[PDB]
RNA sequence: GCAUGUGGUUUAAUUCGAAGCAACGCGAAGAACCUUACCAGGCCUUGACAUGCUAGGGAACCCGGGUGAAAGCCUGGGGUGCCC
RNA sequence: AACCCCCGCCGUUAGUUGCCAGCGGUUCGGCCGGGCACUCUAACGGGACUGCCCGCGAAAGCGGGAGGAAGGAGGGGACGACGUCUGGUCAGCAUGGCCCUUACGGCCUGGGCGACACACGUGCUACAAUGCCCACUACAAAGCGAUGCCACCCGGCAACGGGGAGCUAAUCGCAAAAAGGUGGGCCCAGUUCGGAUUGGGGUCUGCAACCCGACCCCAUGAAGCCGGAAUCGCUAGUAAUCGCGGAUCAG
């Protein structure tokens, strides 16, 4: 029924922060199709490490957009609010879908 | 090297006779990788030699090997005033390459059109006795000979 | 046979052998056997005498071919001389036109290399 | 070619797509 | 070269001071410093100075030097040799 | 009925069935040869299975996503390997000295930064 | 020049991002020029209390400036005075949800930047310059760090011959990840000029 | 960095071609990144200091 | 042969720096104006920018014309909030 | 040196927008029911230690093997010690100092960094038959995209223009992978090799393509038949060869 999409950094929180939403959907009323994890994307960047000539030695850095999705199937009135009073983590970035 | 010799190459024996030394032929028609072309190159060479002097191409090959396979070479070197072009022995596998190198080598240097047939041909013609093949072979044994001079700082 | 004032390549296809006169390249030309309709993979020694002036005629009237297009060329550049512009100031001292860097290369242009000495 | 722009490989190589080179 | 799906271009400050002068049947040397602009059927017969980064050069504009833009006939530097 | 391996290599996976009937082979629905036409590394990928007999004792169900049909035939030939221990775990004595269970850890090495192509530098006269 | 930063190895490997959010292609671009402001008032003015290290997590609008800093009182003023006057003029430069706390910094002789800040200043402040750094380093294992090392780099004590100097102790070693240090880049001015310094410490493999 | 030249790249212009992007933190605007609003310079410098979220050094 | 840097010449200017390997498709992971430091012209002078001081007028501000290559300058009008 | 990441085997949590071995239906398209088996998908763990054997050896080690996906560090990355070359940049920024401050500072349109008797340094495509070309035919990984990616439809030989469905992106799109495969054309030729430099015709981005752009079509079809002395790279999925992608950025 409603869906839920994670957008963050870490691997950390994005699995924290969909674990604790992964209880009260189980104990308030939902049977629940687990935690998913999702086709990450990389951002990189190849940076010259010197200010000025020294072309041929460089620098690299990645940015790893972390995607997670959860499924709600029998979604109660004992569940959706017991869902915005868990709402706690701190680098992420929630959403909520449904059809 | 430096540390110790190579243990060389184990290459996959040939898929359909299944002679190693029909391995390292094919790659070394090989150019570029392009492995599924030499090896069409190879298997026309066989449709030509079983029908132009109709008996086992395979048996051709290991005799248009033997043939073209040095037994000794200018391994050349210096003293110290001035350097020398120096006989030497060879090792078995070293006949082994440039046995196939100037096989292939020769083919190239072939004035027909075609890349199996150049092959077919120069597979005849290195296990009879001429064409480019042999004819570099019993040119470093008689540069081996000819030059005998200085069998004296031979290493 | 022979056509645009040349004798073209006997023994040969029919589309390579019109790409020798200086009115037709690649293209011109199998589109000519599209609006001629004659078989483009044979030899222009097999044809008919039939189906050698049904060529000759389209080839000729239509395209400006052979020593008209040079000559029209020749004389469309000479245009761009006496102009004053730009264009014409190279077609003069043979450098490139199009462009093109000319510090180092830019050698079919110019000639061969005239060497000198630096200090 | 591969620098011959009115051919097969020659767009590919260029990236680009003509009367020489379709779009299916 | 210039899409003809968008038609011809030229400087509207450039364009006033030839059909004024095209308006009222006389010629005179005109200053601007565009060069971006296609030269147009009705300047021909115009006396008209363009610019090369310091020097506003003669350009008395005849016929089949048409469509051609303004700065084909005003050498932007200075190239005579080498020694 | 049906014993399945699992089959991987290079950039590229390979899923196999082993059915008890005749040897035709599909791969991705197709014949083996209509998949793996004028190539000569292709009936090599069969290797596996007639080292121990049985060439026309099983069918070939295939599936293969990936990498290119060399290093697929690679990872197709290390499935039917696989696939023979499901069926006999006694099996494993013939084919692992002659060396048909081994995913070849050899791999597309990274292009480094400074070089054309990881390994490849770039060439200078006047040193 | 030949090493790396020490922080800047253990991006999420024995350290932490100061500014902890999320953002879109749209927003971070943005969204980070603004901490870039944020941590450049904050600082300027902030000096003379000692600030460290400046969090800035986020969620939908809402800004939360967390500040670590040696003296939470110059923070503050008198009773709750000054704070206000700032937590709103980043409220000011946001357009938004300032939460702009204060967590002092217990051990100040543990937290580079500090320690970088005081020996910079008493550069500025014409001190005997090795014994700036011996004293440096000596107050860390002093306070009970598990290596130390301060690195003075200008044209030093007045000198035309610009050189470097420095000393250290204990466990220092930056290539084993597994090792939480610390570095702290200052920056003296003196009238002879620019004359930054450096500082790490070791607190313990994890 | 000339100050002023920050300046004629802040402010909206005559046309729109002329919409060169700077860097917020030093004004190099001849390699800059669209997405941080930086260069190369700045980049590391500050992603070395973990200043930029999720910016982790790279390897593979 | 073309592409790109570079040396040397040339230029009103062809802005800069790189210098044996360890400068030379390197600063440029994007020069038509822009970038732009360069040159030729038309210009601005608390200045495209900061925190202000003093004297005098002005709410901020927004619309139009004239001259012009654009800038720039001369100039018409709409406006007159906030604090005590 | 290890601890971090990537790739190699496998187990735990997971079944969407991915997946299809069995069963049901099937517009034959994993299309739908149903399933999450396996492939994949990211997070955490397991595993390799000279542990086992014969030999060599005071020992550390070494050589050959058994088992194992991996064997002696398995392959690859990040990772650069005290110091040197007064090496590099006041042209990212930072700053001592000398220096201008109705001028080197500031704004502007145009011109310039691209000029060309030459020379080097780097690379692209060639000089072709293991090939060029036109069709039909398969098999990739990685990344980007709601101010953009643009399936199809129509017009045009085409670039592209018009219309317009989907996509906060495993769901939609760039997307054609290319060398390979099938079938046929060329037959040693300055050539259907090669694709310069030119003549003309158009499309697009853009206030604006003369300096000074890219792309389309037509015609032009240059040098070069594998390269002097000298000299460069690479020790295995490397070298070579073939295609895709991203950043920068209207182009
Ligand atoms: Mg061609
Ligand atoms: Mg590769
Ligand atoms: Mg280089
Ligand atoms: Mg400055
Ligand atoms: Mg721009
Ligand atoms: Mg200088
Ligand atoms: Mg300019
Ligand atoms: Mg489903
Ligand atoms: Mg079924
Ligand atoms: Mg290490
Ligand atoms: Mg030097
Ligand atoms: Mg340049
Ligand atoms: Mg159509
Ligand atoms: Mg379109
Ligand atoms: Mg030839
Ligand atoms: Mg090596
Ligand atoms: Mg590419
Ligand atoms: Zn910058």
């Amino acid at each position: 029924k409603i869906r839920i999409k994670l957008r963050g950094f870490d691997h950390k929180t994005l699995d924290a922060s969909a674990q604790k939403i992964v209880e009260a959907a189980r104990r308030s009323g939902a049977q629940v199709s687990g935690p998913i994890p999702l086709p990450t994307r990389v951002r990189r960047f190849t940076v010259i490490r010197g200010p000025f000539k020294h072309k041929d030695s460089r620098e690299h850095f990645e940015l790893r957009t972390h995607n997670r999705l959860v499924d709600i199937i029998n979604p109660n009135r004992k569940t959706i609010e017991q869902l915005m009073t868990l709402d706690l983590p701190t680098g992420v970035e929630i959403e909520i879908k449904t059809v | 090297a430096r540390r110790r010799r190579a243990e060389v190459r184990q290459l996959q024996p040939d898929l359909v006779y299944g002679d190693v030394l029909v391995t390292a032929f094919i790659n070394k028609i090989m150019r570029d990788g392009k492995k599924n072309l030499a090896a069409r190159i190879f298997y026309d060479a066989c449709k030509i030699i079983q029908e132009k002097t109709g008996q086992e191409p395979l048996k051709v090959f290991k005799q248009a090997v033997e043939n073209v396979k040095p037994r000794m070479e200018v391994r050349s070197r210096r003293v110290g005033g001035a350097n020398y072009q120096v006989p030497m022995e060879v090792s078995p596998r070293r006949q082994q390459s440039l046995a196939l190198r100037w096989l292939v080598q020769a083919a190239n240097q072939r004035p027909e059109r075609r890349a199996a047939v150049r092959i077919a041909h120069e597979l005849m013609d290195a296990a009879e006795g001429k064409g480019g093949a042999v004819k570099k072979k019993e040119d470093v044994e008689r540069m081996a000979e000819a030059n005998r001079a200085y069998a004296h700082y031979r290493w | 046979a022979r056509i645009a004032g040349v004798e073209i390549p006997r023994n040969k296809r029919v589309d390579v052998a019109l790409t020798y006169i200086y009115g037709i390249g690649k293209a011109r030309a199998k589109e000519a056997l599209e609006k001629t309709g004659i078989n483009p993979a044979t030899r222009v020694k097999d044809l008919t005498e039939a189906e050698v002036v049904r060529l000759r005629e389209y080839v000729e009237n239509t395209w400006k071919l052979e020593g008209e297009l040079r000559a029209e060329v020749a004389a469309n550049i000479k245009r761009l001389m006496d102009i004053g512009c730009y264009r014409g100031l190279r077609h003069r001292r043979g450098l490139p036109v199009r462009g093109q860097r000319t510090r180092t290369n830019a050698r079919t242009r110019k000639g061969p290399r005239k060497t000198v000495a630096g200090k | 070619g591969k620098g011959d722009r009115r051919t097969r490989r020659g767009k590919i190589w260029r990236g680009t797509y003509g009367k020489y080179r379709p779009r299916k | 070269p210039r899409s003809l799906k968008k038609g011809v271009f030229v400087d509207d400050h450039l364009l006033e001071k030839v059909l004024e002068l095209n308006a009222k049947g006389e010629k005179r040397l005109i200053k601007t410093w565009s060069r971006r602009s296609t030269i147009v059927p009705e300047m021909v017969g115009h006396t008209i100075a363009v610019y090369n980064g310091k020097q506003h050069v003669p350009v008395y504009i005849t016929e089949n030097m048409v469509g051609h833009k303004l700065g084909e006939f005003a050498p932007t530097r200075t190239y005579r040799g080498h020694g | 009925e049906q014993y399945y391996g699992t089959g991987r290599r290079k950039e590229a996976v390979a899923r196999v069935f082993l059915r008890p009937g005749n040897g035709k082979v599909t791969v991705n629905g197709q014949d083996f040869n209509e998949y793996f036409q004028g190539l000569v590394r292709a009936v090599a990928a069969l290797e596996p299975l007639r080292a121990v007999d049985a060439l026309g004792h099983f069918d070939a169900y295939i599936t293969v996503r990936g990498g290119g049909k060399s290093g697929q035939i690679d990872a197709i030939k290390l499935g039917i390997a696989r696939a023979l221990v499901q069926y006999n775990p006694d099996y494993r004595a013939k084919l692992k000295p002659l060396g048909f269970l081994t995913r070849d850890a050899r791999v597309v090495e990274r292009k480094k930064y400074g070089k054309h192509k990881a390994r490849r530098a770039p060439q200078y006269s006047k040193r | 020049g030949n090493k790396i930063h020490p922080i800047g190895f253990r991006l999420g490997i024995t350290r932490d991002w100061e500014s902890r959010w999320y953002a879109g292609k749209k927003q971070y671009r943005h969204l980070l020029l603004e901490d870039q402001r944020i941590r450049g008032l904050l600082e300027k003015e902030l000096y003379s209390a000692g600030l460290a290290r400046v969090d800035i997590e986020r969620a939908a609008d809402n800004v939360a400036v967390t500040v670590h800093v040696a003296k939470p009182g110059v923070v503050i003023g008198r009773g709750g005075e000054r704070i206000r006057v700032l937590r709103e003029e980043l409220a000011k430069l946001t357009g938004k949800n300032v939460a702009l706390n204060v967590q002092e910094v217990q051990n100040p002789n543990l937290s580079a930047p500090l320690v970088a800040q005081r020996v910079a200043e008493q550069i500025e402040r014409r001190f005997a310059v090795r014994r700036a750094i011996k004293q440096a380093v000596q107050r860390v294992m002093e306070s009970g760090a598990k290596g130390a090392k301060v690195i003075v780099s200008g044209r030093i004590g007045g000198a035309e011959q610009a050189r470097t100097e420095w000393a250290a102790q204990g466990r220092v070693p930056l290539h084993t990840l597994r090792a939480n240090i610390d570095y702290g880049f200052a920056l003296a001015r003196t009238t002879y000029g620019v004359l930054g310094v450096k500082a790490y410490i070791f607190l313990g493999e994890v | 960095a000339r100050k002023a030249l920050i300046e004629k790249a802040k402010r909206t212009p005559k046309f729109k071609v002329r919409a060169y992007t700077r860097c917020v933190r030093c004004g190099r605007a001849r390699s800059v990144y669209r997405f941080f609003g930086l260069c190369r310079i700045c980049l590391r410098e500050l992603a070395h200091k973990g200043q930029l979220p999720g910016v982790r050094k790279a390897s593979w």
